[PDB]
């Protein structure tokens, strides 16, 4: 029984910031790959960003290259994402996986539970 | 047709025995199980363990596999497997096989969902 729990979700207004946890509880060993996906709401579930559990082979989805960062403790089993500059675009629920490869996620076999994250327009 | 796991499962999955009984068994199981239909697999492995037990093997120690991806996984346990090499005299479509019996660790590609073996990477 190894769980994964998430944390941070939140709702924020457009341009703002949130951080994302997630920890692996009950799992042995030291999962490869640690990554973040996220389903909006009707869409089909899209990889955020992964790295591995060295430094990293970090990658990051085109939409939040240069405003989301992705971080490990070196060896754990521990995944973190930092979010700024969010926009309502951003809005969607916000799943931690692990044991899987890149961004690939058909091969992740550990998944959380979801955070929700909501981003507020700026107008109204 | 046949998916992923499907594959898998006939390829390697021989539950029903606790060894290869006699030393013509790749002969009679590589053929049965159309592993040299179009010509001779060179090796194959078949487990000799419950469905059940394979599969769990998903959920234990995360591994690189041979090709760089890393959604493999190695079994805690040894399990019961044969090695079936082809032989020199082979040559399609009359393949011989030689058949080694032994009890390692078994190393798999998973994914999907349910998250299943999919391919069979190395016996450590």
């Amino acid at each position: 029984q190894v769980q994964l729990v998430e944390s941070g979700g939140g709702l924020v207004q457009a341009g703002g910031s949130l951080r994302l946890s997630c920890a692996a509880s009950g799992y042995a060993y030291t999962y490869i790959y640690m990554g973040w996906f996220r389903q909006a709401p009707g869409k089909e579930r899209e990889g955020v960003a992964a790295m591995d559990s060295g430094g990293g082979g970090t990658l990051y989805a085109d939409s939040v290259k240069g405003r989301f960062t992705i971080s490990r403790d070196k060896g754990k089993n521990t995944v973190y994402l930092q979010m700024d500059s969010l926009k309502p675009e951003d809005t969607a629920t916000y799943y931690c996986a692990a044991g899987g490869y890149e961004l690939r996620d058909r091969t992740y076999g550990q998944w959380g539970q979801g955070t929700q994250v909501t981003v507020s327009s700026r107008g109204r | 047709k046949e998916t992923a796991a499907a594959k898998f499962e006939r390829q390697h999955m021989d539950s029903s025995t606790s060894a290869a009984s006699s030393s013509n068994y790749c002969n009679q199981m590589m053929k049965s199980r159309n592993l040299t239909k179009d010509r001779c697999k060179p090796v194959n492995t078949f487990v000799h363990e419950s469905l059940a037990d394979v599969q769990a093997v998903c959920s234990q120690k995360n591994v690189a596999c041979k090709n760089g991806q890393t959604n493999c996984y190695q079994s805690y346990s040894t399990m019961s497997i044969t090695d079936c090499r082809e032989t020199g005299s082979s040559k399609y479509p009359n393949c011989a096989y030689k058949t080694t019996q032994a009890n390692k660790h078994i190393i798999v590609a998973c994914e999907g969902n349910p998250y299943v073996p999919v391919h069979f990477d190395a016996s450590v």
